[PDB]
RNA sequence: AACGAGACUCUGGCAUGCUAACUAGUUACGCGACCCCCGAGCGGUCGGCGUCCCCCAACUUCUUAGAGGGACAAGUGGCGUUCAGCCACCCGAGAUUGAGCAAUAACAGGUCUGUGAUGCCCUUAGAUGUCGGGGCUGCACGCGCGCUACACUGACUGGCUCAGCGUGUGCCUACCCUACGCCGGCAGGCGCGGGUAACCCGUUGAACCCCAUUCGUGAUGGGGAUCGGGGAUUGCAAUUAUU
């Protein structure tokens, strides 16, 4: 199967992350909207996937610290 | 006097011919000539299909090129002489147009 | 059932009294499945009966139908014999009247020396087949020595 | 008011089209009643949906099928699922929808393919075999 | 000069040749294209065919 | 009303499964009751899924095998049911039970693996024994029509009443008491 | 009760009877010697062949107006097996399917149309409703 | 013949045949024996 | 930090939401026409059947094809140095669709018979640069890729009813795809129309399969090699048999 994120995927993510704290949240069909309005991302199925990740993310810095 | 007269249009690339025909619906809506919308024929796909080979040894690949054709119509009610005023402009890329003078 | 005669000779060969009427006059040679059912429905016979079940009058009504067909009003595009090369009549050949049709094909080819009377002489294929790989009916040979 | 509905079912390519109006019970595909399509060691596929659900939810309106593509058996799934598709969605329009969830219920706990599709669809040939998966035989001595 | 000085060529491989370099096999025939095999892999870009799958 | 189906013609409610270990691998009776054996379902996408497919269906399948047979569903549904129509006039029983017991009958419970002329015993699973017992009795009507006037919907009927009586006549209880006596001198 | 109303191999052998019964349909004199097809390796088992011809011929100009003798041979075309090679598709005698229409043209059944080809009469209509009445009454309905 | 030329004598059965069909284009084959490669087994090492 | 991987491009499965069609359809009626009475009931307003025919009717579900939408391991429960991830399940058209393109470094791999790509060597008027005939097919024998079968889960003779991808008047070079009518058992022949193509062949009446009949365990009505005689079509020419 695989289902693992490859760096181009991950660095992005924690780069909006780093800038966009305060407009973020749980919503996956919300954070999707932001994602394409603060980025110039090339492919529907790229932006998708950063937004996956950072919605991931957003879940774990609620409970304690991400070290990047 | 008017007529219905059509003109059709034909390209490899859609995307230029996208812009080339909404150019001639705005001209025909502008100055009223009562334009029918643009008819998309089916798309038409060439093939040839060759072994890479130039000698004929080796294990038996082959190479699959193709060429696709996009065409289209459409319809106005106007003179003879003001089709081939509109007909003129935007037509700047790769694009076959034809014209005839009574169709409808 | 009437415990009738239940093999008969017809030709010069027998006929099991025993298989469907179409099918048991196909043991005489010059007579096929496409000839046999023409012949009989020429003869006003019923083809649901068994060969043993015909009386001694319509055998011989089918005899004289199979040798002459013509005035029966078989068709010419319908025979074996078409044009035949030494008397130009047409006819069916039947029995050993059929061997001796091709024993003078044969002879006939082979006095003049043509290539077609060479190939059935040497014992090789007539028509315009290869030889290397197919019909083999020798003994495998050894490089040895 | 005038009170009708048209819907589609699929197999392969096979389509069948159902058009429902208000009526009194007639059923018909291709104009001929549905006992009677060619293929009768299937008959039971295309009686499934009335006889599960009975004779009496069909009492109100008049049916006709029409049919294209695909071959003998890809046409038989296409009209069972026309038919089943049809009555719900005229029954969802002009009736209660407490009704609409006692059809649809009855069906699904059946035979899904009596209202969702079948995906399914050829492979194309590969070179260097008869087909998509299959290879000509290799040899070495 | 002879007046007997060639025979029939309106049919078979006699007749036909590619239209960038003269030779005789494996040329092809479809859409009016008349090129050898090996001359329309070279040209196919500039006549506009392409791969996709 | 709708919660009774005969199958065309024979009634699903009294039959009876008399091993435990096959229970939950024998589909018959409630959801598994249908009209048909014929369907298109996607059986084959998980690897006990297999299991849900109604029995008639699993025997259907398995018979249109032998090469020049490959893809004719529609001739092999016509031969179980004039094998089923058979099986009522010999018995007078419900063609059900004849098949349930022929199944129960004829599968392997200990067969030997191989390791080196040299085998070791081991168990055999309620799946595999379900499997195997189809397989065999498919196989036992299917050589004894090769070359006789008996039809195969005959050769069917004959090989589910052997088995369901356990006679030995049989072709699948042949088998499967020469698999145990194998496997039993190998222990 | 309309063609499409009842099983159409009975209504094949009862519109049969009907133009047997008549004696007004003429038949070629080489009806027992033809091969019927160019793919068949023997000639037909009925002596009757001939209606059952014509009869199956007016049924399929009820259904689908407009052919001519080419497409008729389209119609009765099947399988050839070639010995030791592949079969193929392959088509019925031209003169069998012209002597046919030109025999039911005869009994006023049919008629050559405006554009090209054949079609049924008025009177050919009516004769194959009237027959599909009584095969529907046969059954006791 | 391809070489040479065949004399050939009219024989009036001969009518209808084709002047090619009397002057053939080869030699009958009688073998010789077989040559080192004619089978697998034939192999030489030095 | 760079290339390969992945992303990327084409393709399959979903949209009763958008744009809008006499080279695509449906529904309906001003209606009009043929057939049947089987139908509450008449030979009817009203019923049944239609690739029977107009619309200066309404429309886009079915066909075409442009723009956008949709899926993320996103939701819930377990397991994980509680990270990275992995397993089951709900909801859903869908929780692995299938191809294309592809790195550094090699091989005495194949191709001078693809080329007006090419070095060196050979030949060059009794030519290693055009016509006539023959061969590439020759047959004791060994090997490779395949087609048809050994039958009854079949073969034969009738009847019924369903596809998708494509190609088409050759620009030197001289040929295309075919409806309809007539003559012939058949292959085939004559006449006369359409198509440079969503327009004509064409609603592409495909085979297995489906329904009824005959045969009866017999190298048999399974199998169709080998070989005799006759008739058409291509072509300048068919014998070593074109089809």
């Amino acid at each position: 199967m695989g289902r693992v994120r490859t760096k181009t995927v991950k660095k992005a993510a924690r780069v909006i992350i780093e800038k966009y704290y305060t407009r973020l949240g749980n919503d996956f069909h919300t954070n999707k909207r932001v994602c394409e309005e603060i980025a110039i991302i090339p492919s529907k199925k790229l932006r998708n996937k950063i937004a996956g990740y950072v919605t991931h993310l957003m879940k774990r810095i609620q409970r304690g610290p991400v070290r990047g | 006097a008017i007529h219905r007269i059509r003109i059709t249009l034909t390209s490899r690339n859609v995307k230029s011919l996208e812009k080339v025909c909404a150019d001639l619906i705005r001209g025909a809506k502008e100055k009223n000539l009562k334009v029918k919308g643009p008819v998309r024929m089916p798309t038409k796909t060439l093939r040839i299909t060759t072994r890479k080979t130039p000698c004929g040894e080796g294990s038996k690949t082959w190479d699959r090129f193709q060429m696709r054709i996009h065409k289209r119509l459409i319809d106005l009610h106007s003179p003879s002489e003001i089709v081939k005023q509109i007909t003129s402009i935007s037509i700047e890329p790769g694009v076959e147009v034809e014209v005839t003078i009574a169709d409808a | 059932p009437e415990k009738f005669q239940h093999i008969l000779r017809v030709l010069n060969t027998n006929i099991d009294g025993r298989r469907k009427i179409a099918f048991a006059i196909t043991a005489i040679k010059g007579v096929g499945r496409r000839y046999a059912h023409v012949v009989l429905r020429k003869a006003d016979i019923d083809l649901t009966k068994r060969a043993g079940e015909l009386t001694e009058d319509e055998v011989e009504r089918v005899i004289t139908i199979m040798q002459n067909p013509r005035q029966y009003k078989i068709p010419d595009w319908f025979l074996n014999r078409q044009k035949d090369v030494k008397d130009g009549k047409y006819s069916q050949v039947l029995a050993n009247g059929l061997d001796n049709k091709l024993r003078e094909d044969l002879e006939r080819l082979k006095k003049i020396r043509a290539h077609r009377g060479l190939r059935h002489f040497w014992g090789l294929r007539v028509r315009g087949q290869h030889t290397k790989t197919t019909g083999r009916r020798g003994r495998t040979v050894g490089v040895s020595k | 008011p005038l009170q009708s509905v048209q819907v589609f079912g699929r197999k392969k390519t096979a389509t069948a089209v159902a058009h429902c109006k208000r009526g009194n019970g007639l059923i018909k595909v291709n104009g001929r009643p549905l006992e009677m399509i060619e293929p009768r060691t299937l008959q039971y596929k295309l009686l499934e949906p009335v006889l599960l659900l009975g004779k009496e939810r069909f009492a109100g309106v008049d049916i006709r099928v029409r049919v294209k593509g695909g071959g003998h058996v890809a046409q038989i799934y296409a009209i069972r699922q026309s038919i089943s598709k049809a009555l719900v969605a005229y029954y969802q329009k002009y009736v209660d929808e407490a009704s609409k969830k006692e059809i649809k219920d009855i069906l699904i706990q059946y035979d899904r393919t009596l209202l969702v599709a079948d995906p399914r669809r050829c492979e194309s040939k590969k070179f260097g075999g008869p087909g998509a998966r299959a290879r000509y035989q290799k040899s070495y001595r | 000069q002879q007046l007997y000085w060639s025979h029939p060529r309106k049919f078979g491989q006699g007749s036909r040749s590619c239209r960038v370099c003269s030779n005789r096999h494996g040329l092809i025939r479809k859409y009016g294209l008349n090129m050898c095999r090996q001359c329309f892999r070279q040209y196919a870009k500039d006549i506009g065919f392409i791969k996709l799958d | 009303t709708p919660d009774i189906k005969l199958f065309g013609k024979w009634s699903t409610d009294d039959v009876q499964i008399n091993d435990i270990s096959l229970q939950d691998y024998i589909a018959v009776k409630e959801k598994y009751a249908k009209y048909l054996p014929h369907s298109a379902g996607r059986y084959a996408a998980k690897r006990f899924r297999k299991a849900q497919c109604p029995i008639v269906e699993r025997l259907t399948n398995s018979m249109m095998m032998h090469g020049r047979n490959n893809g004719k569903k529609l001739m092999t549904v016509r031969i179980v049911k004039h094998a089923f129509e058979i099986i009522h006039l010999l018995t007078g029983e419900n063609p059900l039970q004849v098949l349930v017991n022929a199944i129960i009958n004829s599968g392997p419970r200990e067969d030997s693996t191989r390791i080196g002329v040299r085998r070791q015993a081991v168990d055999v699973s309620p799946l595999r024994r379900v499997n195997q017992a189809i397989w065999l009795l498919c196989t036992g009507a299917r050589e004894a029509a090769f070359r006789n006037i008996k039809t195969i919907a005959e050769c069917l009927a004959d090989e589910l009443i052997n088995a369901a009586k356990g006679s030995s006549n049989s072709y699948a209880i042949k088998k499967k008491d020469e698999l145990e006596r194998v496997a039993k001198s190998n222990r | 009760v309309t063609v499409k109303d009842v099983n159409q191999q009975e209504f094949v052998r009862a519109l049969a009877a009907f133009l047997k019964k008549s004696g007004k349909l003429k038949v070629p004199e080489w009806v027992d010697t033809v091969k019927l097809a160019k793919h068949k390796e023997l000639a037909p088992y009925d002596e009757n062949w001939f209606y059952t011809r014509a009869a199956s011929t007016a049924r399929h100009l009820y259904l689908r107006g407009g052919a001519g003798v080419g497409s008729m041979t389209k119609i009765y075309g099947g399988r050839q097996r070639n010995g030791v090679m592949p079969s193929h598709f392959s088509r019925g005698s031209k003169s069998v399917a012209r002597r046919v229409l030109q025999a039911l043209e005869g009994l006023k059944m049919v008629e050559k149309d405006q554009d090209w080809g054949r079609k049924l009469t008025p009177q050919g209509q009516r004769d194959l409703d009237r027959i599909a009445g009584q095969v529907a009454a046969a059954k006791k309905k | 013949n391809g070489k040479t030329f065949n004399q050939v004598e009219i024989k009036p059965e001969m009518i209808g045949h084709y002047l090619g069909e009397f002057s053939i284009t080869y030699k009958p084959v009688k073998h010789g024996r077989p040559g080192i490669g004619a089978t697998h087994s034939s192999r030489f090492i030095p």
